């Protein structure tokens, strides 16, 4: 899975 | 930590890269830009947007 | 997967986006390319190369 | 610590 966190 | 769809532009701030994510299950109103440094998870989604980035620039060469 | 020291370089193979990592605790003599889908743990020193190639080319710019 | 995977 493709994933970020988020600013 | 969301699903990353997409990543659709960088920039930098401030000396500091960042790229403009779209995130899986929200609409593009809902894209924001992220420091390099949040996006460890989706590389493989970064390496198709630099993969872009640089098709685009040969273009420009190209063209010059 | 070892501890990296810095990021050294950038480049295109096949189109695809590789970057030139000097490893932690290894000479630079050992220094190999990686795809990009493999460094997503050192995005703070990834971060830090775009930053220094950034810093070159509007230097690049300013010269011309 | 920052780390990658060796090809």
């Amino acid at each position: 899975k493709q994933t970020a966190r988020k600013s | 930590e969301y699903v990353v769809e997409k990543i659709l532009g960088k920039r930098f701030v401030n000396g500091r890269p960042q790229v403009l994510v779209k995130w899986s299950g929200f609409p593009n109103e809902n894209n924001t830009w992220e420091p390099l440094e949040n996006v460890g998870n989706c590389m493989k989604l970064v390496s198709d947007f630099e993969s872009e980035v640089f098709r685009l620039h040969r273009k420009a060469a190209a063209k010059s």
